[PDB]
């Protein structure tokens, strides 16, 4: 259980 | 750019799924080496050669990199 992941930088 | 590097220790378990992003787990402590963009931090375990990227949400920051 984590935080959802974020999309990845450029 | 970076002057004063940061850390942080991991507060949620996080697995990469790509070889830019580093895996950890809850309790490891991170050098900050930049802040990426808004969502992601590039870190390094110390006295390693782990290194790569992981989310902002994922870690306690102790000191932002300056």
């Amino acid at each position: 259980l984590a935080p959802p992941k974020p999309p990845l930088p450029e | 750019m970076v002057l004063e590097y940061g850390e942080a220790i991991a507060k949620f378990n996080f697995n990469g799924d790509t070889q830019v992003e580093m895996s950890f787990r809850k309790g490891e402590r991170i050098t900050l080496l930049r802040q990426v963009d808004e969502n992601w931090y590039e870190g390094r375990i110390p006295g390693t050669s782990r290194q790569g990227i992981f989310p902002i949400t994922y870690v306690d920051v102790i000191k932002r990199p300056l």
